């Protein structure tokens, strides 16, 4: 039972970052997944962190652009959302990955849903 | 009745059998329903973050090249013959180390059904992964699980089912662990994607209390009585300096080894548990109860008024603020 | 052939055995030869034998060396004799309640794998004299007072199965635990009393005495503790050196008494010394006597 | 060697609690079971405890209605029967369940049985 | 669809398949692609230089004499049909005690495609030495 | 290397106690065992005893009559014949059986033999 909350998108012409909030049951969750939609197409991977260690992974297309990090204080991870380009428009979700889950890349393994913020560019 | 007629009809159902291919190969998905029984868990360990599991794993599923007739009996075959059909390839995918029990024979069961139904029985212990989080040790509930998959068939060939539902457990109540008790178990289905493709899992999960009274009786409580001890100090005469600086000694040094004690059945986590926070306050108060001492002993020669007050005053203020020390604690973590 | 091992930490004991099981099959009725056929152990493989499992066994093997250890004699009329010698390691739930003056019960539980009763019954083949050997057993820690043979029938889901129980009951022998427990804890109590002879001008004397005492009680417990489950009861051991600490512990409070009044109340002061000198030895006696009478 | 006592049942027309007294061996009886038998039909499962961890299960039919617990104490198991109705009228009996006996649903396999209590509605 | 047609595709392939033989020998090298998905590291040992590993293990090559025609499908066969190919002959080199899990079976997968490609995966726990540098420990 | 001697048989119209007497190596012989034999009829196993833990056995005809005991102070074990009959006539002999000698009821299997007790009644 994880809640999840993100914030830190909006419009822009840039540097921008994105934060993502949980709460609950995080052990058994161990892995925050950041994913993005556009119009039409199906739902793509962007990058994952573990919350113990901070291993993370990132797509080719967003591969040094942006930078995912965490708190474990707030409860907290940010998708940092460096040297953006019109490519980079889409419905960005949050999402928690349970420890036997499966492969990171792959939305259906991935249990809580944030919201999602729209960003447009 | 006539077991050369049963014989015929067991020796053509096995005639051009292939046991490379699944049941309705190329076709829609082979359904297996699983049954468990839970005949024990043996073990909890904390410093190898496993649990040791033994059980009946019972599983369904129809072969339509496996339908007879003529013989209104289900067959119960000696259990050899499992070398001789296909079975479905499941594996337990946080086992560490799993075996089939092998005495008399390979603990193993086929039963056969007039439509094809096979039922295939296994008693298998496994030891199993559990991370847990141990940070409200020893006032600590672990979810400790079993994950089961398809190893190498995808959910085109292969779907999983508990079957009975809910009931597909059974035995839960048989588990008698000293320092545990079982609270809830579920069961879980869902699809798992990889790379090679989308598996089926089932998962039984187990919600598991730990006791309280084996670390009241073997932590808490010698905990406690050290540092009452520490307190006898403050009615000893100030002129006994040998008497005071050994009872502030040997209740410091006490406190260390209960922690190494403690410390030598629990993994090397980086972080603080439960215990940890207790025996650390307990601490606290020892060392502050000799280094009263210390001041009384720095003050009596110049100030003896002075320092009678504060022997005086200690008397009510070390057991008042270990009082509520305790009363914060048992408070936060029950 | 032997109990090797009873542990209280893994609740469970070694048992190597002899395990002998008869059955006919026509199929294997034979003619013209007024013998008992001998046959060499690797034609268990080609026939059916019996899918006997133990229900509460962790572990067990049939033994290997030099061959595998198992026998098959045919008769005439086609009685199959089949042998095995199993080494199994077997659950023992134990009640450690009065340990170490307990008494367990170790089971081991027979059934069929995937026969029900509609296809196999199982019995104790010369009935109460089926099961031989029991005075073989050498537990040092342990005799066994007695030894019973049981049968039923068991329900599952899958269907009803026959079973039979062997169960032993094991009277755990105290010898050990007095002369490397309650001995140790006696003598440790008796000399925290030595304190009450000691003047109590000798202070640094009588809390080393004090401290010493109630410090190696602790050692004992945590001795005996190493050997044991983490079970959330009190055991009778434990009791005991309970009763012990309350001794020691109260022994050095006595001192802190004496020591806070002997200056205003010299008088006072010599007669609660001279008084603990009976009364400690003597409520030591009795907590002795009311124990020993309780578990014993 | 278990021996059970249980009282509480008698007529009513509404919330009941039957309980039942266990004394002897119960460390090798470790469940005890609740069933019921009415006129003609065969002796039917209510529901089952462990004396330690306090265990449950229950039949369909009383599930959210009947609700049973215990106290290692006393050495008593209760039946506490709630939202009772007309098909409910039987001879409840108590009894306990060896440790290696088998199934929880299935009278056989339990050893030591109490008197039985007639209730009806 | 048909059982008993691809039961005589898989007959053919494995007639006269000598297990002893890589593919092409002789020829060119058999080239070897392998995935590792990391399921676990268990334990991590200073006292034995040592630590504990657990894995899916895949390797895939091309063996022209497994190639299949008139099935648009991949073929995932029952793991002991891998007793009856050639596969390659890996090993881990600083490895201890290894094994393949076993439970419910040989924990253990071969998929062929039309082309020949063969995919075969093992699931596999390892304890390998790591001689370890203690000097900043 | 053991030693035995046996005594209090003699002749009786009654309850009697036969003793049998150990010196030596009785470690490598933990088990003692009581025979009889009748007049022209072959050795027959009365009963026997383990030195360590006093576990007993006795033949069907001497069942709840005849019973079996030692002390480990004098190395001594003594059958105590009650309810005695016109058939328990012979030449009772006391043996030793070492560790790994076979079954308790072939005298084949006993080593050291005491000198025989002649009762009639
Ligand atoms: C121990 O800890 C584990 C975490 O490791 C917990 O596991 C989770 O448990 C919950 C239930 O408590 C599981 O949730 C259920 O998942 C089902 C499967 O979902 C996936 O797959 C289907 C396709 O098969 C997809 O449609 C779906 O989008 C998912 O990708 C759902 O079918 C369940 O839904 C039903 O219940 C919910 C309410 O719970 C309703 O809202 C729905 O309408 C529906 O009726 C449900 O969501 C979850 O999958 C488990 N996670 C993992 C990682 O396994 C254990 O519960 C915990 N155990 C104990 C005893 O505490
Ligand atoms: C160690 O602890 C275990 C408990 O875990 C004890 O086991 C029980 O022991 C008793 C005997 O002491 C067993 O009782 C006997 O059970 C037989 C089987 O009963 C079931 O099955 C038959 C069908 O096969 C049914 O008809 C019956 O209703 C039962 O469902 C009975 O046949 C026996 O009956 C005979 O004896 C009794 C007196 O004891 C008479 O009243 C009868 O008329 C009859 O002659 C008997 O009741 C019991 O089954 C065991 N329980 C378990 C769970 O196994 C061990 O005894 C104990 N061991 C030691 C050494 O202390
Ligand atoms: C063979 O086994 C089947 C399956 O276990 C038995 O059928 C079940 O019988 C019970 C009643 O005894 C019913 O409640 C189930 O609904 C049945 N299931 C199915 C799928 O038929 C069947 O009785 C057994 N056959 C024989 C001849 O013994
Ligand atoms: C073959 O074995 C059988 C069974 O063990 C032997 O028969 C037993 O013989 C003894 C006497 O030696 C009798 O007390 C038993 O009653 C017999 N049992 C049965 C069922 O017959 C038999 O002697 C052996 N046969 C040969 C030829 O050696
Ligand atoms: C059989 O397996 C092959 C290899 O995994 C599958 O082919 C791949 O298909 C994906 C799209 O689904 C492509 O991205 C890859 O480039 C393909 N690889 C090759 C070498 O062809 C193929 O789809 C599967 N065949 C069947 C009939 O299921
Ligand atoms: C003031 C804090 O110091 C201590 O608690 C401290 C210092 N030496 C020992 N200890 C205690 C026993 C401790 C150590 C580690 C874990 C838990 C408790
Ligand atoms: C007054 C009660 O305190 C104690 O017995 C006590 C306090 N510190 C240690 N002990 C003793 C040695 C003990 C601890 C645990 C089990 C058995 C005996
Ligand atoms: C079931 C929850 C366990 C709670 C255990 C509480 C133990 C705390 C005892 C407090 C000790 C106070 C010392 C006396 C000072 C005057
Ligand atoms: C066979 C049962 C074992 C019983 C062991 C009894 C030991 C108790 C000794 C009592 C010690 C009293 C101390 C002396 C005080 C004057
Ligand atoms: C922290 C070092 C020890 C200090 C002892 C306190 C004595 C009193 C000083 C006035
Ligand atoms: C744990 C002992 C507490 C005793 C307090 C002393 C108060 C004395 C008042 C005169
Ligand atoms: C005076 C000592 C009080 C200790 C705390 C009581 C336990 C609280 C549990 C919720
Ligand atoms: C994680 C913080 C735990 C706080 C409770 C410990 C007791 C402190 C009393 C001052
Ligand atoms: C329980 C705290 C220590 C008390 C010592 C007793 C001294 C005598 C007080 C009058
Ligand atoms: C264990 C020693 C008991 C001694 C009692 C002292 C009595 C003295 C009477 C003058
Ligand atoms: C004076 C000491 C008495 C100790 C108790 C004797 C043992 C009783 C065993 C029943
Ligand atoms: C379970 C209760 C045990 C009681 C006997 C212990 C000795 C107490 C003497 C006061
Ligand atoms: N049952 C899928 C095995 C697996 C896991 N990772 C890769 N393959
Ligand atoms: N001999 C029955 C095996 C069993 C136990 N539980 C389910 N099946
Ligand atoms: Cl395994
Ligand atoms: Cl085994
Ligand atoms: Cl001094
Ligand atoms: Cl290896």
């Amino acid at each position: 039972q994880v809640q999840l909350v993100e914030s830190g998108g909006g419009l822009v012409q840039g540097s921008l970052r994105l934060s993502c909030a949980a709460s609950g049951h995080t052990f058994n969750y161990p892995i925050m997944g950041w994913f993005r939609q556009a119009p039409g197409k199906e739902r793509e991977f962007v990058g994952a962190i573990s919350w113990s260690g901070g291993s993370t992974s990132y797509a080719d297309s967003v591969k040094d652009r942006f930078t995912i990090s965490r708190d474990n204080a707030k409860n907290t991870v940010y998708l940092e959302m460096n040297n953006l380009k019109p490519e980079d428009t889409a419905v960005y979700y949050c999402a928690a990955k349970g420890r036997y889950s499966g492969g990171l890349y792959y939305p259906t393994n991935y249990d809580y849903w944030g919201q999602g913020t729209q960003v447009t560019v | 009745g006539n077991m050369s007629f049963v014989k015929e009809t067991v020796d053509k159902l096995l005639k051009g059998y292939d046991i490379r291919l699944r049941p309705d190969f190329g076709g829609p998905p082979v359904c297996v329903g699983m049954n468990i029984d839970i005949a024990s868990i043996d073990m909890v360990s904390e410093v190898n973050m496993d649990y040791t599991l033994t059980m009946y794993f019972q599983q369904y599923w129809r072969d339509k090249r496996l339908a007879y007739s003529g013989i209104p009996l289900n067959l119960t075959l000696d259990n050899r013959v499992a070398d001789q059909l296909w079975v479905p390839d499941t594996y337990f995918l946080n086992d560490k180390k799993s075996f089939v029990h092998g005495v008399t024979v390979k603990n193993r069961m086929i039963r056969l059904h007039p439509d094809g139904t096979v039922l295939y029985g296994l008693r298998i212990t496994t030891t199993a992964a559990c991370m847990m989080d141990l940070r409200r040790y020893p006032l600590d509930e672990q979810n400790c699980t079993l994950e089961i998959e398809s190893y190498g068939y995808t959910t085109d060939d292969i779907e999983f089912y508990w079957r009975g539902g809910d009931k597909a457990v059974t035995g839960v109540e048989r588990i008698e662990l000293p320092q545990f008790s079982i609270v809830e178990h579920r069961l879980v289905s869902r699809n798992v994607v990889f790379a090679t493709g989308a598996y089926p899992r089932l998962s039984l999960s187990f919600r598991l209390k730990r006791n309280i009274g084996y670390f009241i009786l073997q932590t808490y409580m010698p905990s406690i009585l050290i540092t009452i001890l520490s307190w006898v100090s403050f009615w000893i005469n100030y002129d006994a300096s040998a008497a005071r600086v050994a009872l502030g000694i040997t209740t410091v040094l006490t406190m260390t080894t209960i922690n190494t004690h403690l410390r030598e059945t629990l993994p090397k986590i980086p972080y603080v548990t439960a215990i940890d926070m207790y025996l650390m306050g307990c601490f606290v108060f020892v060392f502050l109860a000799l280094l009263e001492y210390a001041f009384v002993n720095y003050i009596f020669f110049s100030q003896p008024a002075r320092a009678a007050a504060i022997d005086r005053w200690s008397r009510i203020v070390f057991p008042f603020t270990f009082s509520l020390f305790n009363l914060v604690y048992w408070l936060y973590y029950v």
